[PDB]
């Protein structure tokens, strides 16, 4: 449960999952009311602005 | 509910805890689950 700490950051995570849409989906439900660059760091998503 | 938040606790601006009124203005508009109505309100019922 800690060793895919290290793999959120990165842009190849969603490979053979097919909806690669999850950084945005993660970023609608959860980043209105936390820091949105802190899922924009976090999850990677260089640039989120 | 908003005791021991971390977006709210991210604009105290008080070593010694007895804090000004506006952290509670900026540290519950910047966070949500509020609306500033109450935010105004409740400082108006505050010890200003």
């Amino acid at each position: 449960g800690q060793w895919d700490r290290l793999v959120l950051n990165t842009p190849s995570f969603p490979s053979n999952y097919w909806d690669k849409f999850v950084k945005r989906k993660v970023l609608d439900k959860h980043g209105d009311i936390f820091g949105r660059e802190r899922i924009a760091e976090l999850l990677g998503m260089d640039l989120a602005s | 509910d908003i005791v021991g938040s971390e977006a709210f606790q991210d604009y105290v601006t008080d070593p010694r805890g007895l804090i000004s009124k506006k952290d509670f203005q900026k540290a519950m508009d910047s966070q949500k689950q509020f609306t500033g109505p109450e935010i105004q309100f409740l400082l108006s019922c505050s010890e200003a």
